[PDB]
């Protein structure tokens, strides 16, 4: 009692308890209350959430600097290129012309880093003091806790109060995913297919507005640039129920079953082991199918 | 704004790393001179003045650091140091009361005097007895610290509630 | 190495220096009467084994980038005691060139270099002379601070029940995430917003600003750390351990013509 | 029990360490949540506010509506007026309300005294020269107790005291 | 402005505490100094008397710095700097019990 | 990975190496105590009144 | 009845940043302990839980990194280290410390283990008694940011 | 090695493994340390027979200590 | 005050050297271009940007229109423990069926020939290079190591280096004790000779 040897706060060892024990009458006043509930496969949760094209998980100010710097870059690109001057024959000045384009985009991609890391270091400093950013009674409750260590409420609501303490251009919410969006909504694909083939006709106009080499150098980029944008935006657009129809070997629908399961696993599947039951008379398979677009689809 | 860096106490640097090196040089050089010519140097007033002048820095340097680096890290290095501290004045005591039983302890001795009974009718008590040691004054000053330790234990414990 | 500086000013018979490491150490009159024997080769470069080192190499001394790269200082150094330096460097830099001519949307590059090195003692990893303050910002943070805890054994310390340390209620709720998404007219939960360590990816890669949407490309420069007192080396998924002894025994057969006309004595 | 004598858990080492019983308390939690061992005895009284010291040179760094939230009391007397609002255990919130009675305990001389360590100082990496005479008095010792030692060697060995001369 | 209240230094315990430990410590290094001089008749110059003398003046000095820690206490109590918590408290408090 | 708990790493000591040390350490100490504790004849005693001399 | 108004804590500074955010500074400075023999040997033999890791990606993959912090200044390497035997053939003996770039992936191929190194600094208020007690918006914090940003601030030492 | 004592004895069967692992380590402690003082003990009592015998087999006819060594009463 | 530094950006010093950018020290003085968009000059790099630039702004602004303004039918929320910040990946990285030990097959053929083989020389060049770096009376190079170092594994060592050695040395214990005791005394059991 004369000596204090105390520490800021002592360690916490978890109470362990276990689950509930919720009586008969406490289990049907429970199951009265649900909603109508659909259990769900780890797959399906697994295909929703999937990373599909935000390969890098970055949040969307991040993508819009990225896309900003670009335009900035290539409104800077021809006074760049413009009065190079190098001995050699056309392709040295070629090699030239991209080794100026190389140093131009290294340039700009060090600015971009660079407000990348001050955002992040915004960021940082959010966290870093939670009690000066919120009310009660959020306040005692990051001050106590961490995050680990909070309720599920507390938790949620201090991190959306943390969130939406910073300006609109600094919060971290992920960016959408094309392709997620365009495969679990039918018209979103097709919209977005629109779009491509509408760029490529202006492009193609644009393009026959310029001298001849030109032309066939950039329609044949324009060929390859719509091709690749489509197999980004829905790999298996050309799994068409048609397609399906015209397919008699089982392991061509074998792979098309596979390429769909992979990309949503949507009633396609439901065309494809029908036809391939039929040609392999599984009447096991028929009454699952059946089932299946009952309940699952 | 400011950047916070590790609990630990970084340290500064002070003129203390030197001041109470020289002044047990000052003090041992005195008592050096004061054997050698049996005469003081240097007046014994001015020498003490200047021994609490100097030692006047850490209670100013103790205030500053408290008001500003101070925390429980901090707090328990310096109460375990005031522990080895007691420690230490624990065992200097330990041993000069060593240096002054070694003598008693071994009852034989060859004293002056006759301790034998039945030749007189005190000296069977001379060996065995220091009877002039001020018993009387030593148990009034023993009840005055009692009164001080009791005090101070029933305050600290009061303030500490 | 060393610098010898000014050679002019030291090669004079009668020096200052001399006569003062004479006096105090470093020279005698055994190295005036005997240079042979005390100063004999000396230290410094070798032009003959440079010439023999580059006249054995193949064609891949024409095909290396390194006379334009920040290291060409060092071509010497490395020329004369790195047998085989050139047709090594041309394996690295073409490794390094199919890596970015991959398929692979992120391209992973190992770096080493004196800091991918791992130690029991603190003190090895710092630059010598060492800094004059080291650790004002807290010491070494270890990884194992981000693995479950033992928990059974905790509980048991205590003397706690510890009975359903495996067995916890379910927690299906909307008040539990932060992050919400709609996906096709499905609404859905999923995580929360956790702060600095859920944005590791982004800020480990840089993206080529000219490489479209649909064909991204991102570089990354994955640094390496090792113990260099293990002997074995476990790249995970990175390299499998067969493909690495099968590298392993590639590179000490082609780098044998390099290093067998040599005797270690 | 040696662990408890060594300030452990004791007997049972799953325990705490705390015995507010024996004055052995939590300072930390004193600070930041007050005093909770004392709140079955006490209460917080509930209804002068803070805003006529908002143009202090300290004080003026708060908003105005911060120091309007805050009501003032002599300290000494209870307001007879003044209900009780009991004092929860386990809340950590309670410390924190402006609904109950405070003391302006900004005229203390600890607080005068931290405040003009901080506001009313140049501020100096070494509190030795945070006090400008008292450096150059310890100074003058470092260079007194020098030049006695110098002196001290000199004359004990030459057998001169350097009196006669 | 910083201005020392007496009725505030009067009103607090550990100003009145560590003021009257430093009154009873003076009075004990008085008492023991008048037995050292007029009490006794052996000197530090022979066996038992040089033992009891050099315990005794060990057990004085550290009072002598007993005493100067109350009264460094007791400034810094009239002042209203120490806290229950002080480490100074728990320094002088150990040190008196020892 | 904790790999030097009892279950790993134990090694057989062969047959003839085990008999080998086992004799060799019995002997020595057996040997040692013998002639440190049991061969100490300079402790000699001779029983004799008769060696007594009185003037 | 009776009035009473327990006595505050003055300290500033390095003490009150300390119990202003008393979580934050608990994980800094909180001692965790490790195994004895007897508690190696009563772990080694526990069950897995679930033939999840079986299936799942552990933690320490190229997608699933151990990612840790430390505080510093930014762009300062980072130390951060093992206790060892993270894999069979790596030593246990003593901890192995590691020095890495920041906000960089790297991998331990004694182990075989991707990590995520990275540094928040700990920018604080200037503890004198002017910190706000209500809840403060960006604008003097985006001040104070933009110069510890431009020219740097000094240190809590 | 140092089996577990407690454990094929039935003692602090209530206290955890690690708290019942410590009081068994208190009792190893407790035994390698009675050996030698054992050892030593033994071989004391042993030479203050041996003295016992040897003063008794001596001084059995003496008349100067005939009754004290010969007897043993207080060899 | 000599020249003081303006500003704090970044600067290479002791506590911190910064992450190399191994692309520009291997691809110094080189394009770049000519292996990640083979076959282009750069008007038509920069005119393919420009044209994929426009395409994906156009379909970002798709997929959050249509995110942004679409009905909810379901609300999917995951099972998690109480107190588990995320909920557990529900991906497997281990091939289940036949076919997809095929498809990870084929992965690693690729993966093998383009992305581990370049790693596997990345690395024994750096070995050889730190060698080098510390060679020349630098460092402690060639002083132990090498490549014909016998290395044994625990038990290995043990059965065939520890076992033998403390063999052969309890065998030396027993012998230089008689052979000692004989010298000195001159007998094996009967202390010093002609004495007793
Ligand atoms: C390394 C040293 C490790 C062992 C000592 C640890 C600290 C002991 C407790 C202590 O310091 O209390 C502070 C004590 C106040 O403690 P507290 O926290 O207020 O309350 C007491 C506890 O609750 C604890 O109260 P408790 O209920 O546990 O009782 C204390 C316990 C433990 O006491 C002892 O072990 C005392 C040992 C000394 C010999 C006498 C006992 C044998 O005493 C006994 O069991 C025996 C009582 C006396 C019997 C006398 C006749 C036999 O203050 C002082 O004693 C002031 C003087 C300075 C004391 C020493 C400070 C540490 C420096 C090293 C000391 C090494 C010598 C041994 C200590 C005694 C002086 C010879
Ligand atoms: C809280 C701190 C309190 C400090 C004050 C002291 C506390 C009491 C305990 C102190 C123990 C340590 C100091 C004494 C040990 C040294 C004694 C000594 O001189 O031994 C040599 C003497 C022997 O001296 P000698 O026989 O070689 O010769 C004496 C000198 N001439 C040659 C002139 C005759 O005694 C011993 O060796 C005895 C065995 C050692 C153990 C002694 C234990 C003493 C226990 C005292 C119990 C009562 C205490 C309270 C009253
Ligand atoms: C038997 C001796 C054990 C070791 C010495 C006692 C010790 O370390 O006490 C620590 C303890 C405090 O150590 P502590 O800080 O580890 O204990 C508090 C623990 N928590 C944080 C969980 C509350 O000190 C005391 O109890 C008083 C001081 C004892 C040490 C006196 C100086 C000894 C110098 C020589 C060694
Ligand atoms: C440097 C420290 C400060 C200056 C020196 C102080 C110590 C001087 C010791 C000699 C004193 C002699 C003297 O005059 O005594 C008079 C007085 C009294 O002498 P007296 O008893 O002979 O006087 C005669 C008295 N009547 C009338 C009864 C005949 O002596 C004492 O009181 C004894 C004090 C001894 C010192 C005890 C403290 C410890 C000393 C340092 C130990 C350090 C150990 C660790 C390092
Ligand atoms: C004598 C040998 C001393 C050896 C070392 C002892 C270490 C004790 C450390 C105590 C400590 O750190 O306490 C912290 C405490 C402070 O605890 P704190 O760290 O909680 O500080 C709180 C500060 N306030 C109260 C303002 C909020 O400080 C002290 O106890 C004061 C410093 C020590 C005493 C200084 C005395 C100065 C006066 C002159 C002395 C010289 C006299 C010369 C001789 C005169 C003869 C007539
Ligand atoms: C045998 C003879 C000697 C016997 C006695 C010595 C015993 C052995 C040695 C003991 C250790 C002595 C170490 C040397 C001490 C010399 C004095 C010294 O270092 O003074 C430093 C002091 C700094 O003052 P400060 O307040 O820090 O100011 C900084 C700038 N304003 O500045 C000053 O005090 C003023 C400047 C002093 C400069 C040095 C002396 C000339
Ligand atoms: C905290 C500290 C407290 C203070 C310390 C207190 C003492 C510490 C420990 C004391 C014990 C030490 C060892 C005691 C054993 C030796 C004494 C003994 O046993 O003496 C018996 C024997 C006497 O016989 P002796 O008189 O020589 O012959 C008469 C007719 N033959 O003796 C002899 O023969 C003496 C000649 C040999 C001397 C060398 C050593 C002999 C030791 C063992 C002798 C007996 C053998 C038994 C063991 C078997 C060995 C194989
Ligand atoms: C550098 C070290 C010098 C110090 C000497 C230490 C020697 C230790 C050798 C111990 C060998 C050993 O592992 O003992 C275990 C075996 C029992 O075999 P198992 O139960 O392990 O299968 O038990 C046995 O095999 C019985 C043999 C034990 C005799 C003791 C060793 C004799 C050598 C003395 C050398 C001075
Ligand atoms: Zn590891």
């Amino acid at each position: 009692s004369a000596w204090n040897f105390q520490e800021l706060m002592e360690s916490r060892i978890p109470d362990y308890k276990g689950r509930p024990n919720r009586s008969g009458a406490e289990l049907e006043q429970v199951k009265a209350a649900l909603p109508k509930i659909e259990f769900m496969t780890s797959y399906e949760f697994d295909v929703l959430t999937k990373t599909r094209s935000n390969l890098t998980k970055e949040y969307s100010y991040q993508r819009d600097m990225r896309l900003k710097v670009t335009e900035l870059m290539l409104d800077e690109a021809p006074h760049e290129l413009e009065g190079l001057a190098v001995e050699g024959d056309a392709a040295l000045k070629q090699l030239a012309e991209l080794k100026a384009l190389q140093t131009l985009t290294e340039y700009a991609g060090d600015l971009l880093e660079g407000q990348n890391q001050i955002v992040q270091r915004v960021n940082d400093f959010v966290d870093s003091n939670p009690v000066y950013l919120l009310d009660q009674p959020l306040r005692e409750e990051a001050r106590w806790n961490l995050l680990p260590e909070m309720d599920h409420k507390t938790r949620s609501l201090v991190r959306t109060e943390l969130r939406d303490w910073l300006p609109a251009e600094y919060r971290q919410t992920r960016a959408v995913d094309l392709q997620q969006v365009a495969a679990f909504s039918p018209p979103v694909k097709a919209d977005m297919f629109r779009a491509i083939e509408a760029r490529a006709k202006d492009a193609e106009a644009e393009i026959r507005s310029l001298p001849p080499a030109e032309q066939a150098g950039l329609l044949a980029l324009v060929k390859d640039n719509v091709a690749k944008s489509k197999a980004f935006i829905d790999p298996t657009y050309d799994i068409t129920p048609e397609a399906i129809n015209a397919c008699n070997d089982v392991d061509a629908l074998r792979a098309m079953a596979h390429r769909v399961t992979e990309y949503s696993g949507d009633a396609r599947l439901l065309a494809i082991y029908g036809k391939a039951a039929q040609l392999t008379g599984d009447t096991a398979a028929q009454a699952i199918l059946k089932e299946a677009k009952d309940l699952v689809f | 704004m400011i950047l916070n860096t590790n609990i630990n106490y970084g340290g500064r640097n002070s003129r203390l790393c030197y001041l109470i090196p020289l002044m047990v040089h000052t003090i041992f050089l005195y008592l050096a001179y004061l054997i050698y010519y049996n005469i003081n140097l240097i007046n014994i007033y001015l020498l003490l003045i200047i021994i609490i002048f100097i030692n006047i820095e850490w209670p100013l340097v103790i205030i500053y650091e408290y008001i500003y680096l101070t925390n429980y890290n901090i707090q328990n290095n310096l109460l375990y140091n005031i522990a080895t501290f007691i420690f230490l004045e624990i065992l200097l005591f330990i041993g000069f009361y060593w240096l002054y039983i070694n003598n008693i302890i071994h009852y034989p001795n060859n004293l002056p005097y006759n301790n034998n009974i039945a030749v007189n009718l005190l000296d069977h008590l001379n060996h065995n007895n220091n009877t002039d040691i001020c018993l009387y004054i030593i148990l009034h000053n023993l009840l005055l610290l009692l009164y001080v330790t009791l005090i101070l234990q029933l305050v600290h414990r009061y303030v500490q509630l | 190495g060393t610098n010898p500086g000014d050679i002019a000013l030291n090669s004079k018979r009668f020096t200052v220096g001399k006569f003062v490491a004479w006096a105090c150490g470093g020279w005698g009159l055994k190295d005036w009467i005997f240079p042979s024997l005390f100063i004999g080769r000396g230290d410094g470069p070798d032009f003959d084994r440079i010439v023999k080192h580059t006249l054995q190499s193949s064609s891949a001394i024409e095909k290396v980038n390194w006379f334009d790269s920040p290291f060409a200082c060092y071509t010497e150094w490395f020329v004369e005691h790195f047998p085989g330096f050139f047709d090594s460097r041309y394996r690295f830099e073409m490794s390094a060139k199919t890596i970015l001519a991959n398929k692979y949307p992120i391209k992973d590059f190992p770096v080493v270099d004196m800091r991918s090195w791992r130690s029991s003692r603190l003190f090895d990893l710092f630059e010598v002379p060492h800094p004059e303050h080291t650790f004002v910002f807290g010491g070494p943070v270890l990884l194992n601070t981000e693995a479950k805890r033992a928990e059974r054994l905790e509980q048991e310390w205590h003397g706690k029940d510890g009975t359903f340390v495996d067995v916890h209620p379910l927690n299906v709720a909307t008040e539990s995430h932060t992050e919400v998404s709609v996906i096709g007219g499905i609404k859905v939960y999923n995580g929360v917003w956790q702060g600095g360590k859920d944005s590791w990816k982004r800020d480990s890669a840089k993206p080529e600003l000219t490489a479209p949407f649909h064909s991204p490309i991102w570089y990354r420069n994955m640094f390496i750390v090792k113990n260099a007192d293990q002997l074995v080396e476990h790249f995970g998924e990175n390299l499998s351990d067969e493909t690495w002894q099968e590298v392993r025994k590639e590179h000490l057969a082609f780098h044998e013509r390099f290093h067998k006309d040599y005797s270690f004595a | 029990m040696l662990s408890r004598l060594l300030h452990g858990p004791g007997s049972d080492k799953g325990h705490g360490y705390f015995h507010p019983d024996h004055g052995l308390v939590d300072s930390a939690a004193q600070n930041i949540r007050g005093p909770y061992w004392h709140a079955e005895n006490m209460q917080f009284m509930q209804q002068e506010t803070a805003a006529q010291s908002s143009k202090l040179p300290v004080l003026s760094a708060q908003d105005g509506k911060t120091l309007q939230k805050i009501q003032l009391t002599d300290g000494s007397k209870v307001p007879k007026a003044a209900t009780l609002v009991k004092w929860n255990p386990k809340s950590v919130h309670q410390w924190h309300s402006d609904d109950i009675l405070r003391v302006d305990m900004t005229k203390h001389p600890e607080w005068v005294r931290t405040m003009r360590m901080f506001h009313g100082t140049v501020w100096r990496h070494r509190p030795e020269f945070r006090h400008p005479w008292f450096s150059r008095g310890s100074r003058a010792s470092g260079i007194i107790m020098l030049v006695f030692g110098a002196v001290a060697y000199g004359e004990i060995t030459f057998g001169k005291r350097l009196g006669g001369v | 402005p910083l201005v020392f209240d007496p009725k505030r230094a009067f009103n607090d315990e550990i100003f009145l505490c560590c003021s009257l430990c430093c009154i009873i410590f003076l009075i004990f290094l008085f008492n023991q100094y008048e037995e050292f001089a007029h009490e006794l008749s052996f000197d530090i110059r022979e066996q038992f008397g040089l033992g009891f003398y050099m315990l005794l003046g060990l057990h004085g000095s550290h009072v002598i710095f007993g005493t100067i820690m109350l009264a460094l206490l007791t400034l810094w109590g009239a002042q209203g700097s120490v806290g229950p918590q002080s480490h100074a408290l728990r320094f002088t408090s150990l040190y008196v019990h020892l | 990975y904790f790999t030097r708990v009892h279950k790993y790493n134990h090694v057989p000591v062969p047959f003839i190496l085990n008999v080998g040390m086992s004799i060799s350490i019995v002997t020595s100490f057996v040997y040692f105590t013998y002639t440190s504790l049991w061969v100490r004849p300079e402790y000699d005693r001779v029983v004799d009144p008769s060696k007594a001399y009185v003037n | 009845d009776s009035v009473h108004v327990f006595r505050p804590e003055f300290a500033q500074g390095k003490f009150r940043i300390d119990l202003d955010q008393p979580a934050k500074q608990n994980k800094l400075q909180q001692q965790i302990y490790t195994l004895t023999d007897d508690e190696r040997e009563m772990y080694e033999d526990e069950p897995y839980i679930g033939v999840d890791h079986l299936y799942e990606a552990h933690k320490g993959s190229k997608e699933n990194p151990v990612v840790v912090e430390a505080i510093g200044v930014h762009g300062n390497d980072v130390f951060t280290g093992c206790l060892g035997g993270c894999h069979k053939d790596a030593a246990d003996a003593v901890a192995y410390y590691t020095i890495v770039p920041p906000n960089t992936l790297a991998v331990c191929i004694d182990c075989g283990i991707h990590f995520v190194a990275r540094i928040n600094e700990q920018l604080t208020f200037w503890p004198d008694g002017t910190q706000p007690w209500e809840k403060v918006d960006f604008k003097a914090v985006e001040g104070f940011l933009y110069k510890h940003y431009k020219y740097g601030s000094p240190l809590m030492i | 090695v140092f089996p577990s004592i407690t454990k094929p004895l039935g003692l602090f069967k209530n206290l955890p493994r690690q708290h019942r692992a410590a009081r068994d380590a208190s009792i190893w402690l407790a035994i390698l340390t009675a050996g030698p003082f054992g050892i030593f003990i033994a071989f004391k009592y042993y030479a203050d027979w041996y003295d016992k015998k040897l003063l008794m087999e001596y001084y059995k006819d003496s008349i100067v200590y005939g009754e004290t060594y010969g007897k043993g009463k207080y060899v | 005050l000599g020249h003081m530094r303006v500003g704090a950006l970044w600067q290479s010093n002791a506590n911190s050297r910064g992450l190399p950018n191994l692309l520009k020290e291997v691809m110094a003085a080189e394009p770049i271009y000519p292996y990640t968009h083979p076959g282009l000059s750069a008007k038509q790099i920069l005119w393919n940007t420009k044209f994929n630039l426009k395409l994906e702004k156009d379909l970002i602004s798709i997929a959050e229109s249509a995110v942004q303004s679409q009905t909810v039918n379901k609300v999917v929320i995951p099972t998690m423990l109480t107190g588990d910040v995320n909920p557990k990946s529900p991906a497997s990285v281990v091939a289940k069926d036949k076919y997809q030990l095929a498809k990870q097959m084929a992965e690693f053929q690729y993966k093998k020939s383009y992305f581990e083989k370049p790693w596997g020389y990345m690395f024994a060049y750096y070995c050889d290079e730190d060698r080098a770096r510390l060679c020349g009376g630098i460092g402690y190079v060639g002083h132990h190591g090498g490549g014909d170092a016998e290395i044994l594994s625990y038990t290995e060592y043990v059965s065939t280096v520890v076992y033998p050695t403390i063999f052969y040395m309890a065998i030396t214990f027993v012998v230089s004790l008689f052979l000692m005791y004989y010298y000195i005394y001159g007998t094996f059991f009967s202390s010093t000779r002609n004495r007793f």
